[PDB]
């Protein structure tokens, strides 16, 4: 009758046909991932074009309901997300060319393969040649050739497919009535039609900025103690004065200084808080870590996971004859069935991970009564960001002691605790100026603001000035520097991290707020807190039917992203290196006074 | 994948108590006639339960018979089994056969 009513019939049908095509092609996906054949591959790419072939038709049939004769919210965010155009508004020929251009860098980037000239017989990969190099060697050197010869390699080759990539990306986004692909990217937090939590694409970036400049200082004095502290380890090259070098953060492109902890430790002679020992003394597998991350999950008063969990997950490595993925993915496969793949080894860090991605899978649970359209985050920081609160939880002492993985005699001290806070700075809070300086320069890139032959001098311009790290040697135009990273190259956006990250401390403070801890909130555990849980599953159980800001609302009773519990939570941390740069100058000079 | 069971996803009105539709008419959620052909808000009635063993608890098939027990006027004949109780004989005992 009405076209409500005929968007609502379309829309169940969609939803029902969608979710078993939806499983066919993550059920191929599962077994290309847990079974490298060819046959699989096959079987998944001709999913994934079924998968893609009937979003096709459902956008082109989508499109026939208008949207302004639809009063129900949820109606019209589930007609909203299917009418996008995608890349189907652009013509077949620049589409091609765009496929092809995506899936060429994804070959350079996967297979692109750096060694030493004059030794050329057997060359390392992009990862596990030269990350042991990037996260270990303590030579200037040879870390300056990695560097400068990936970066000569990965840029020259992708500098002109980056050129045609902004342009046509640029023409679909345009064609799609934004104002470039960065506002496309930005619309995916803007909320129309709700009194009061509406959210604009260009407050976005107001908002970054604005959390940005009180991020500035606790990250210009993290940066003065790296930069003093890499001074004692390597004497002549930093000056005091100047940027960082950039070959010596401890990763391939400075996404994250954790590689570094050994270097910037304060108090060496104080013990570490690594449990792996007491699990290889007590025979913990890998079923016994993901059954205490059950464990955790209920004493929060959350569900435990289904039978099929159990049945059908792979938790361990096959073996030597069958060819896995190794990295960690939490899969909602559809109609109930969640899996997680992960090669668990028995270290601290595959413990925090299967915290993590048993978050990811809790959080898929809770919206299993939703559409199928509508679920998802409500943006894209909060499906990381409550699997990154459980990071946080699982990794607190008093989560080991409570379990019983550390000994009831450990002594909790202030060094600990400061060590153990440095480390998480250096893994948080480092990542947090990249982010910012990335994602402002694919900004201004697909704004047009920075023209093709001035792209690479703003952007170690805004390097000095954002994240305090210097070029060793000056590059021209023939580099292309940003696309060695996976994300920029394979067409991902990156503001998630840095809303993760705010969102992150906004849910721990609010759940330690829940749990009633009257301490530290670094030394906050959400175990055995049965109104946390519940606070949390109140936003879990949303989805993406209600927007973020009123999501956040529903857990931390603010409108808006915040950046105060992040500055709370390393309060102590900002004291003590507040009291450590005395002597020392806080902040940079953008100069060649290092090294250049 | 099992694609042998099947629902009515559509119709125009609810179904009466035990009531059984069979028909495989195009539901027409539109104004415009169907013609026989799915096209533009036109949909099919009968939408598959793609059975897989992997899938949720929730989505699992059920097999569900429903025993409905009525009263008529007519002389009720599904009864119940009665007991025999072992028959003692030379004492004095409550009998009761057949009624
Ligand atoms: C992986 O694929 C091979 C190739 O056919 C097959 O023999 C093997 O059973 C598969 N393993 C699993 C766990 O599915
Ligand atoms: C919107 O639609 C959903 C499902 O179609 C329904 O449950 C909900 O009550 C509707 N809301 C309004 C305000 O009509
Ligand atoms: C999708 O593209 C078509 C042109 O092919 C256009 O008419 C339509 O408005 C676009 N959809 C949206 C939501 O802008
Ligand atoms: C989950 O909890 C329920 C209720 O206690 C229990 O019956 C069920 O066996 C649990 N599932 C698993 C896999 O342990
Ligand atoms: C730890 O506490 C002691 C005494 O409470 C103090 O002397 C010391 O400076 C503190 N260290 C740090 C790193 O706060
Ligand atoms: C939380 O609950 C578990 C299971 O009942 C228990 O073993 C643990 O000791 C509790 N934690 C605290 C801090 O009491």
């Amino acid at each position: 009758s009405t076209i409500e009513e005929q968007a609502k019939t379309f829309l169940d049908k969609f939803n029902h046909e969608a979710e078993d095509l939806f499983y066919q092609s993550s059920l191929a996906s599962w077994n290309y991932n847990t079974n490298i054949t060819e046959e699989n591959v096959q079987n998944m790419n001709n999913a994934g074009d079924k998968w893609s072939a009937f979003l096709k038709e459902q956008s082109t049939l989508a499109q026939m309901y208008p949207l302004q004769e639809i009063q129900n919210l949820t109606v019209k965010l589930q007609l909203q997300a299917l009418q996008q155009n995608g890349s189907s508004v652009l013509s077949e020929d620049k589409s091609k060319r765009l496929n092809t251009i995506l899936n060429t860098m994804s070959t350079i980037y996967s297979t692109g393969k750096v060694c030493n000239p004059d030794n050329p017989q057997e060359c390392l990969l992009l990862e596990p040649g030269l990350n042991e190099i990037m996260a270990n060697s303590l030579d200037y050197n040879e870390r300056l050739w990695a560097w400068e010869s990936w970066r000569s390699e990965v840029g020259k080759q992708l500098r002109p497919l980056y050129e045609e990539y902004v342009v046509l990306k640029n023409e679909m986004a345009r064609a799609n009535h934004y104002e470039d692909y960065g506002d496309y990217w930005r619309g995916d937090y803007e909320v129309n039609g709700v009194d009061g939590y509406d959210y604009s694409r260009g407050q976005l970036i107001e908002d970054v900025e604005h959390t940005f400049e009180e991020i500035k200082p606790l990250y210009e004095h993290l940066h003065a103690y790296v930069r003093a502290k890499l001074m004692n380890a390597y004497p002549s090259y930093i000056s005091p004065i100047g940027c960082l070098p950039a070959h010596l953060l401890g990763d391939m492109w400075g996404r994250f200084w954790t590689n570094l902890y050994s270097l910037t430790v304060p108090f060496g002679q104080k013990p570490n808080i690594d449990v792996t020992d007491a699990m290889v003394d007590q025979a913990w597998d890998a079923q016994r870590i993901f059954k205490e991350a059950e464990k955790f999950f209920v004493s929060v008063g959350l569900p435990n996971m289904t039978q099929g969990f159990w049945e059908n997950s792979m938790l361990t490595d096959p073996g030597n004859v069958q060819k896995a993925v190794c990295h960690p993915t939490a899969w909602d496969l559809g109609k109930g069935d969640f899996r997680i793949l992960m090669c668990t080894k028995v270290t601290m860090d595959d413990f925090l991970t299967a915290h993590h991605e048993m978050g990811h899978i809790q959080y898929d649970m809770a919206y299993a009564a939703q559409p199928f359209l509508l679920r998802n985050g409500a943006n894209e920081g909060f499906h990381e960001a409550v699997g990154e609160i459980m990071s946080l939880s699982a990794a607190t002492p008093k989560h080991l002691k409570s379990i019983g993985l550390l000994s009831p005699d450990f002594q909790e001290d202030n060094e600990t605790e400061i060590n153990f806070l440095l480390k998480q700075a250096l893994t948080i809070v480092g990542t947090l100026p990249f982010t910012y300086m990335l994602e402002k320069w694919r900004w201004m890139v697909f704004k047009g603001e920075i023209p093709k032959d001035q792209w690479m001098k703003k952007w170690w311009e805004m390097k000095r000035e954002i994240v305090g790290v210097v070029e060793p040697v000056p590059h021209d135009e023939t580099y292309c520097d940003p696309a060695s990273l996976f994300h920029v190259s394979n067409d991902y956006s990156f503001i998630r991290y840095y809303t993760r990250t705010l969102y992150q401390f906004q849910f721990q403070e609010a759940l330690c707020q829940a749990a009633k801890h009257e301490g530290p909130l670094h030394k906050c555990d959400i175990s055995n807190s049965t109104e946390a849980g519940q606070k949390l599953f109140n936003m879990l159980r949303l989805g993406k039917s209600e927007p973020w800001t009123l999501a956040l609302e529903n857990v931390v009773g603010a409108k808006n992203m915040n950046v105060r519990p992040l500055l709370n939570y390393f309060e102590p941390l900002f004291t003590w290196l507040k009291d450590q740069n005395k002597n020392s100058f806080v902040g940079w000079s953008t100069d060649w006074s290092p090294y250049a | 994948g099992n694609y042998n069971y099947l629902y009515r996803l559509f119709r125009k009105s609810n179904l009466k108590p035990f009531e059984r539709d069979i028909s495989t008419e195009i539901y027409q959620a539109g104004s415009t006639p169907c013609n026989g052909v799915k096209g533009f808000n036109c949909y099919f009635p009968l939408q598959s339960y793609g059975f897989q063993p992997t899938y949720g608890v929730g989505y699992q098939p059920y097999r569900v018979v429903v025993l409905s027990f009525e009263l008529l006027h007519a002389p009720a004949t599904v009864c119940g089994p009665k007991k025999s109780t072992n028959l003692v004989k030379n004492k004095c005992v409550n009998f009761n056969f057949n009624g």
